[PDB]
């Protein structure tokens, strides 16, 4: 009587573009469902989790959208044990849904608000996570890798089984702008390949820029964007430059931004302060080159020392 | 929005002593003081939601959220001028969106571009040259003007020299009030 | 798979051993308890234990299990570490009492994982030895259990284990922790003595005939590893970077001792 | 040798105590001030030899609510079964700060020392202090404060106690100096991870090679200092600006009101003479906020004397080493 009508209170508002009461609705349904723990849970939570997925897609950031889709993947496999959906194409569809919704954004611009009490919404991320069924707020690709612990990178369709093996593990600053983007177009197939998985192309763009730029920036220490522009042959040119400037300003890496001759060298070392990992999490696969700092002496000197004895 | 999203970006490098506490902040405090935030509907959000992406310059993300359904919501049409108030406004945007490179994106800039910078922001090159000119005589940026070549090397390296003086921002309050304790006492 | 390969305990339980055995409260020889430890089912990650007063003689068997169950509640209530794994006993090793207290442990009925305390001044025998048993069938006598030895790993939080590493230097001759900076530069020099005395002899051994055998590309690779990250090649541009570092610490240090002055200066004109 | 004021001795924390501390180091409470237990020692020659201490479990998910005394009453029962009685000769934390004396815990330290005068309160410092000078700080609270008890009170018992002017910091005792022979077997663990299973000793010298190189070690500490000295210092001076907004700036105008009326009428009151001089809210001193203000600003300066030398010795080393 209650939960089915409280999801109308949600679904009707999000269909009529009402996001603040859509958030109030996803708050009310969970506050409702909390005291229905005393009876065993019925396995029709997926629809609530598919609605909040459709709310968090643009409202909260895709950290929370991907986290509720991680939840929906797990509980919908639990369904297909008891419910048994004889659905191999759906198996592909839900696992690719999780995986394509994972690589969205590296770091948040919570420094428009840093001015007044920075610790608010980052603490509120728990209040979102507890609504999701999370205990701590969301981390990164470690999620997908303790879920390739499960059969996902084989359960996903051989349309996009093979590509994630290039996004993450198989890296190249020359041959991944011509690896990701071919299969970007291979999934761009709009009509029968779910026309909802097409909103992930401009964030896969955004991620590919700031990730593969870290790659190139740690791999080498000087290539002129006179040829880097075509070395990344994507769908951009001038917003490409300004998104390289966007990688520099919020400091995924450090390159000397606005070079006219376009000879942009990266520099060594000067800055393993705040902006090496951006902020702490490593978005580099095991390339990155070396640097020196303070106590680093004791360290390797006294490492390499006590093992040979 | 045009005397806040510009003015206090020069002392907001953790350099606070120009504070104006009667602004959008009457709104800005409260409509980021909530968690579920998607496409804006009211005047205040439909103003703040491109204010925050005018902050991270994004010169067209800041503009084309002020000219969607505002025109019938009595921003554009309602004034008895159709496209002249926007022609005033969006010009006043295109100028306060080169004065974003001024205070915001100057960090590790050692070489700088000028022909393409006005061509990017599709403005009259002189009309965006004269406010960067203003920023030298007014804002006094740690950068060097050589405009016979139409380039400027910056040499802006206060990167982590500014943080032991973020520890001086307070050793100012130490020093200000030991010039005030005897005023208190004696 | 074999559940018993390696038991991963750290010097908390080593401190639980000695203290429990150096007061005892009339604990003649043998002190025993229930081992607390987690299970990855391949490497047995252990943390804490807790102990009991016993009259462990022939043929009187005593381990206060219900009490060890109730302080299991305490140990878990204090830290969400583990659950009970077995019995941990003092010398001697496997006999009839150890299996009669494994009966007292099958009273609660988990999978047994043990730890012997060595009461001896041997060097050949390791100070601490963990034990499991298979078969472990036993609807027969009391408990005919076939004991497997378990090698120990000393692996938990590393600033503990470097805290241990200075407890090792207490163990040599304390060694109070007062002059942190001054004295961790003394041991930094002590490390550099180990380098020169090591590097000279492994050179001059191959000046004679056939040295640098276990030192060709072992220490040869770790001479390279010394110079990998101290010093940097010979870059005087980086020496200027540092010489400006010499300026900013002076500042951090100057700000430091001025705010020392700003204590009594501001805070104590209260004191007139 | 190691006596304080009449009742107290120094502390002697052998390394086997230290390891039950650093098991609940800065975890099960990372950004949470876990009171990591009570220093169960005993009274022997010149020293409070701590033997076994139990970590007290505050309800630690994100906060610290005081758990059962039934824990402490069974941990004391527990230690009595095999070890010493509950001879609590102090209490210890770490916990997420480099050299700070917490005021509310200093009141928990005060009443502890009023109860048992033979007490020094330990502040452990792992590598979070940046290593760093003074890691083990067995800071006891002034006995001249334990004299004027209770406690440090705000407006009354501040001028009175700060004419008595009890010290603010006092007797950060020397802890672990001598081969106590609890030691024994952790020495016999050195000669084995000196010996052929030596893979673990180097990995402790690894916690050396990924400390420095990468960790803001100066900057992020100086930023957290860049936050601490702007709020705390200005506030003490806002106190030391508001106090003589009232000490003089008021009594400048209070006597101005009083002196104007010819200091009373002969045949009658003296109505307004009795009314005037109404004492201000801080009449004297405000020596309650301020004493711990002395401590915590002097504590800013230990972190600062930490940020002093920690620094220097890199600028030495990398100007030294580099230069070849």
């Amino acid at each position: 009587m209650h939960l089915e009508t409280r999801l109308v209170q949600l679904d009707s508002a999000i269909s009529m573009e009402l996001w603040q009461e859509a958030f109030k609705a996803v708050e009310d349904i969970h506050g409702l469902f909390s005291l229905s723990k005393k009876p065993p849970k019925p396995q029709l939570m997926a629809n609530y989790y598919n609605k909040v997925s459709t709310v968090f897609w643009k409202s909260g950031n895709a950290l929370f959208h991907a986290s509720t889709l991680h939840r929906l993947y797990h509980l919908s496999r639990e369904m297909r044990k008891n419910l048994t959906q004889d659905e191999m194409q759906r198996m592909s569809t839900r696992v690719l849904l999780a995986t394509l919704s994972i690589p969205i954004t590296p770091e948040r611009t919570d420094i428009a608000r840093l001015l007044d009490m920075d610790g608010i919404i980052v603490e509120k991320q728990r209040r979102l996570a507890t609504l999701l069924g999370l205990q701590a707020p969301p981390t990164r690709i470690g999620l997908i890798n303790d879920m390739v612990r499960f059969n996902v990178l084989q359960y996903v369709v051989p349309e996009v089984k093979d590509l994630y093996n290039w996004l993450e593990v198989e890296f190249n600053p020359l041959k991944l702008c011509e690896r990701v983007t071919k299969v970007l177009n291979w999934v761009r197939e709009q009509p029968e390949k779910e026309p909802e998985l097409q909103q992930y192309v401009p964030q896969l763009q955004s991620n590919t820029i700031l990730r593969l730029l870290q790659q190139v920036a740690q791999i080498y220490q000087s290539i002129e964007f006179s040829r880097l522009t075509s070395l990344v042959p994507f769908v951009d040119a001038f917003q490409l430059e300004r998104a390289i400037v966007d990688a520099a300003r919020h400091c995924d890496l450090q390159v000397r931004i606005d070079h006219t001759s376009r000879t942009l060298s990266f520099g060594s070392d000067l800055n393993y302060a705040t902006r090496e990992d951006a902020p702490i999490g490593p978005h580099l696969q095991s390339m990155p080159s070396e640097q020196i700092r303070n106590q680093l002496t004791a360290m390797s000197s006294v490492l390499a020392k006590a093992l040979e004895v | 929005y045009l005397v806040s999203a510009m003015l206090l970006e020069i002392p907001y490098m953790a350099a606070h002593e120009s504070d104006a506490r009667r602004r959008m902040i009457s709104k800005q405090f409260h409509h980021q003081l909530r968690v579920g935030e998607r496409q804006p509907l009211l005047g205040p959000p439909e103003s703040m939601r491109e204010h925050v992406v005018a902050a991270s310059k994004a010169m067209k993300m800041g503009d084309w959220k002020t000219c969607h359904s505002f025109i019938i919501n009595e921003k554009m049409n309602g004034k008895v001028w159709d496209l002249f108030p926007e022609a005033d406004k969006v010009r006043t945007m295109l100028v306060r969106k080169i004065q974003e490179e001024s205070l915001r994106t100057y960090l590790f800039t050692y070489s700088s571009v000028y022909d393409s910078i006005s061509m990017e922001t599709l403005s009259d090159m002189f009309e965006l040259d004269l406010p960067t000119v203003h920023s030298i005589i007014s804002k006094m940026i740690i950068n060097e003007e050589l405009m016979a070549s139409l380039d400027q090397p910056t040499q802006t390296v206060v990167m982590h020299r500014t943080e032991p003086t973020a520890q001086q921002n307070l050793a100012l309050q130490l020093a200000e009030k030991l010039g005030s304790l005897v005023e208190n006492n004696e | 798979f074999p559940g018993g390969r390696v038991v991963r305990l750290h010097p908390v339980i080593l401190a639980s051993i000695v203290d429990s055995y150096e007061r005892r409260n009339e604990g003649a020889a043998r002190v025993i308890g229930t081992l607390l430890g987690t299970v990855d089912k391949h490497s047995v990650e252990v943390t804490n234990c807790f102990s009991v007063p016993h009259n462990e003689s022939e043929d009187e068997v005593a381990v206060d299990m219900e009490f060890a169950k109730n302080m299991y509640e305490l140990h878990k209530k204090v830290s969400p570490n583990e659950l009970i794994l077995g019995w941990y006993a003092t010398g001697h090793d496997i006999t009839e009492h150890s299996v009669l207290i494994h009966e007292y442990y099958s009273r609660e009925a988990p999978n047994p994982i043990h730890l012997t305390v060595d009461t001896s001044l041997q060097n050949g025998r390791m100070s601490i030895k963990a034990y499991v048993s298979t078969s472990m069938g036993v609807p027969g006598r009391t408990m005919g259990v076939m004991f497997t030895p378990l090698t120990v790993k000393y692996a938990y939080y590393d600033t503990e284990r470097i805290g241990v590493d200075l407890i090792m230097k207490t163990c040599f001759s304390p060694n109070r922790v007062i002059g942190l900076s001054s004295d961790l530069q003394q041991v930094g020099g002590a490390s550099a003595r180990i380098q020169d005395a090591l590097s000279t002899v492994l050179q001059y051994a191959e000046d004679v005939l056939s040295g640098k055998v276990s030192a060709d590309n072992t220490v040869g690779r770790f001479l390279m590893s010394l110079v990998n990250q101290v010093p940097k090649i010979v870059p005087d541009d980086f020496e200027t970077m540092l010489n400006s570092n010499i300026n900013d610490l002076l500042m951090v240090t100057y700000l430091a001792n001025l705010t020392q002055s700003q204590i009594a200066l501001n805070e104590k004109l209260v004191n007139l | 040798g190691g006596s304080g004021d009449s009742a107290v001795k120094q502390v002697q924390i052998d390394g086997l105590v230290v390891l039950k501390i650093i098991k609940h180091y800065q975890e099960e409470g990372q950004g949470t001030e876990v009171v990591q237990g009570v220093l169960l020692g005993l009274v022997v020659e010149d020293r409070l030899e701590i033997t076994n201490c139990f970590p007290f479990p505050q309800h630690t998910e994100d906060d610290a609510d005081f758990d059962e005394v039934q824990y402490q009453m069974e941990m004391m029962r527990s230690l009595r079964h095999v070890n010493i009685d509950h001879l609590h000769v102090g209490w210890y934390q770490s916990t997420y700060y480099g050299s700070f004396v917490t005021r509310a815990l200093l009141d928990s330290q005060f009443s502890y020392q009023h109860a048992i005068e033979e007490s020094v309160v330990l502040i452990y410092d792992p590598i979070k202090t940046a290593q760093g000078s003074l890691s083990l700080k067995a800071y006891r609270l002034t006995p001249k404060l334990m004299e004027v008890c209770k406690e440090k009170d705000f407006s009354p018992e501040a001028l009175k106690k700060a004419n008595i002017t009890f010290e603010h910091m006092f007797e950060e005792v020397p802890i672990v100096i001598k081969n106590s022979h609890l030691i024994n077997v952790l020495m016999w663990e050195l000669e084995k991870k000196s010996a052929v299973a030596d893979k673990h000793e180097l990995l402790s010298l690894a916690s050396s090679n990924h400390l420095g190189k990468n960790l803001q070690l100066l900057m992020d500490r100086v930023d957290e200092m860049s936050q601490d000295i702007v709020k705390y210092n200005t506030y003490m001076r806002n106190t030391s600006k508001q106090q003589q907004q009232k000490h003089q700036y008021q009594q400048r105008r209070q006597q101005e009101n009083m002196q104007r009326q010819s200091r009373g009428e002969p045949p009658l009151p003296e109505e307004d003479l009795s009314k005037l001089f109404k004492p201000p809210q801080p009449p004297a001193r405000m020596d309650s906020l301020l004493i711990a203000g002395q401590i915590n600003t002097y504590c800013q300066n230990i972190k600062e004397f930490t940020a002093q030398n920690l620094g220097k010795l890199f600028m030495a080393q990398a100007l030294q080493e580099y230069n070849n």
